[PDB]
C-alpha cells in the first residue's frame, strides 16, 4: 500500500454517488466502496481473514480497576464503584468476579470486603 | 518585454521569501517531498557561461544537472511532463523507443542532393534550455556510453563512415532511476542500489531517493491533503496561489541581463568546505576526491545569487550552497 492505492480510493467515491441521480455522497457509497477491496484481497490468498473473540462476563472489569492502580494503592471499594455503574455494568456480577481473581491470588480483601489494594 | 512588469519583478527580490513561494509553485498535489523539486527550480537559471580561451580552456559549462531516482508513476509522474508544457525550450523524447544514435545527430543515407547529410535529432534543438527524457534505469547499452561526452564534453564529436563532423550543442539533462527492487533495501548499501557504474553517477550533481516510510504518523499529513483538493473544482488554485504567467517572465529576463561572479570573500567558503566532504567514510570510504563536486558546488553559488537578482555573491548564498548538498547526503545514507 502506496500513493498508488491513495488515489483509487478516492476514485470509487463517485462510482455509488452517480447511480441515484444525486450530486453528494453519502456513508453508504463508502462502506460499500471498500467491501469489493476487502473481498478481492482476500481472494487473492487461500483462506479469508477472520477473528475470534469470547464475550468474558468479567474481562472489562479487571480493566476498570486498572484505571485507580496507576493513580494511587489504597484504593476504596465503594470509590471503584464510581466509575462501572456508568457504561452500565450490574453490581450483582462484580461480587461473582472478585472471587475468580482473588482465588487465583491477584489482590486481598478484608473481613468486611470493603478494603481492596493491589498487591 | 513591458515596464509593467519588470518594476514587479524587482520588489519580490528583496522580499526574504521569494525563494520559498517559487519552490511550493511546481507541487501542485503533493504537500511534502520539497527537497526533491528544490533543485528543479535552479536547473533552468544555471548560470553565467564564462569564456576562458586565453588559458587553453575555452568551452564550459555552467548548467546544473539534477539526478532523481525513485518509482516511475508514485511521485515522477508529475515532474516529467510539467517542465515541459510551460517551458517552450523544453524537449520530450523516449529512451527505448528511440534509437542510440538516432536521438543525438547521426548520419543517413540521401540520394537526391548526391551527399550524406546530417539529420537532426531532440536534444540538439534544445540549446541553452532542457531537455526530457525518462527510462534511464532500463535504457540501452549503447545509449550509456554516448553520454560520456555530451553532458560532460559539450561537444559531440562523431567520426565514422568517412563523417567527420563535431557538433557543438549542450543542454542539461535530468534523470529518473529506479532500484533493483524500486525500494530501499536497509541490508545493503547505497552503492549496490543503483546498477549504473561508478563513473556514471559521478558526473551528477545532487542525488535523491524516494522514500515511503512506514510510520502510522506519516499519512496524517500526505492522506489529508489530497483529500482536501479532490472535491473542490477551482475555486482556490487562482486564491492562494499565483499564476504561471510569472514564473515564464522571471527567468526570460535574469538570463541577459544579470551576470554574477565571484569575489574574494564568498570563493573563500569552497575551500574549507570540500575538504570536510572528502573524508565521510563509513558508507562508502574516502572518496568524493574529483574536481567534479568542486566545479559543481561553485555553480549552485551563481544559481542562488541569480534568483536574488544581484551580480555580488555575497556568504550568505553559499551557506544554501552546501546545505542543499548537506541534505543529498543523509537522503541516500
Amino acid at each position: 500500500t502506496s500513493a498508488r492505492t491513495l488515489l483509487a480510493i478516492l476514485r470509487l467515491s463517485t462510482a455509488l454517488a452517480r447511480l441515484r441521480m444525486v450530486d453528494v455522497v453519502e456513508k453508504e457509497d463508502v462502506n460499500e466502496a471498500i467491501r469489493l477491496m476487502e473481498m478481492s484481497k482476500d481472494s487473492l490468498l487461500g483462506d479469508k481473514g477472520q477473528t475470534a473473540r469470547t464475550q468474558r462476563p468479567a474481562d472489562v472489569i479487571f480493566a476498570t480497576v486498572r484505571e485507580l492502580v496507576s493513580g494511587g494503592r489504597s484504593v476504596r471499594f465503594s470509590e471503584a464503584e464510581q466509575r462501572c455503574v456508568s457504561r452500565g455494568f450490574t453490581p450483582a456480577q462484580f461480587q461473582a468476579a472478585l472471587d475468580e481473581y482473588e482465588e487465583l491470588n491477584v489482590w486481598q480483601v478484608n473481613a468486611s470486603r470493603t478494603r481492596i489494594t493491589f498487591v | 518585454f513591458s515596464e509593467k512588469r519588470v518594476e514587479l519583478l524587482k520588489e519580490l527580490s528583496r522580499k526574504p521569501d521569494i525563494y520559498e513561494r517559487l519552490a511550493s509553485a511546481l507541487a501542485p498535489s503533493i504537500y511534502e517531498h520539497e527537497d526533491i523539486k528544490k533543485g528543479i527550480l535552479l536547473q533552468l537559471f544555471g548560470g553565467t557561461r564564462k569564456d576562458f580561451s586565453h588559458t587553453g580552456r575555452g568551452k564550459f559549462r555552467a548548467e546544473i544537472n539534477i539526478l532523481l531516482c525513485g518509482d516511475p508513476g508514485t511521485s515522477k509522474s508529475q515532474l516529467l511532463q510539467y517542465v515541459y508544457n510551460l517551458v517552450p525550450r523544453g524537449q520530450y523524447t523516449s529512451g527505448k523507443g528511440s534509437s542510440a544514435v538516432g536521438l543525438t545527430a547521426y548520419v543517413m543515407k540521401d540520394p537526391e542532393t548526391r551527399q550524406l547529410v546530417l539529420q537532426t535529432g531532440a536534444l540538439v534543438l534544445s540549446d541553452n534550455g532542457i531537455c526530457c527524457i525518462d527510462e534511464f534505469d532500463k535504457m540501452n547499452e549503447s545509449t550509456r556510453s554516448v553520454l560520456h561526452e555530451v553532458m560532460e564534453q559539450q561537444t559531440l564529436s562523431i567520426a565514422k563512415a568517412g563523417i567527420i563532423c563535431q557538433l557543438n550543442a549542450r543542454t542539461s539533462v535530468l534523470a529518473a532511476a529506479n532500484p533493483i527492487e524500486s525500494q530501499w533495501n536497509p541490508k545493503k548499501t547505497t552503492i549496490e542500489n543503483i546498477q549504473l557504474p561508478h563513473t556514471l553517477l559521478s558526473r551528477f550533481d545532487l542525488i535523491f531517493l524516494l522514500l515511503d516510510p512506514q510510520d502510522e504518523a506519516y499519512d496524517r499529513r500526505l492522506a489529508h491533503h489530497l483529500v482536501a483538493l479532490y472535491y473542490q473544482s477551482e475555486e482556490q488554485a487562482e486564491e492562494e496561489l499565483l499564476d504561471m504567467a510569472v514564473l515564464k517572465d522571471y527567468i526570460a529576463y535574469a538570463h541577459s541581463t544579470i551576470m554574477p561572479r565571484l569575489s574574494e570573500e564568498a570563493s573563500q567558503a569552497l575551500i574549507e568546505a570540500y575538504v570536510d566532504m572528502r573524508k565521510i567514510g563509513s558508507s562508502r570510504g574516502m572518496v568524493s576526491a574529483y574536481p567534479r563536486q568542486l566545479e559543481s558546488l561553485i555553480r549552485l553559488a551563481e544559481a542562488h545569487a541569480k534568483v536574488r537578482l544581484s551580480n555580488k555573491v555575497e556568504a550568505i548564498d553559499v551557506e544554501e550552497a552546501k546545505r542543499l548538498h548537506r541534505e543529498a547526503l543523509k537522503q541516500s545514507a
